[PDB]
């Protein structure tokens, strides 16, 4: 939810 | 609290 990916 | 975990 409040963790977000970044490729 | 948003965490941006990057991957690769």
């Amino acid at each position: 939810k409040n963790v977000l990916y970044r490729r | 609290s948003k965490t941006f975990i990057q991957v690769x």
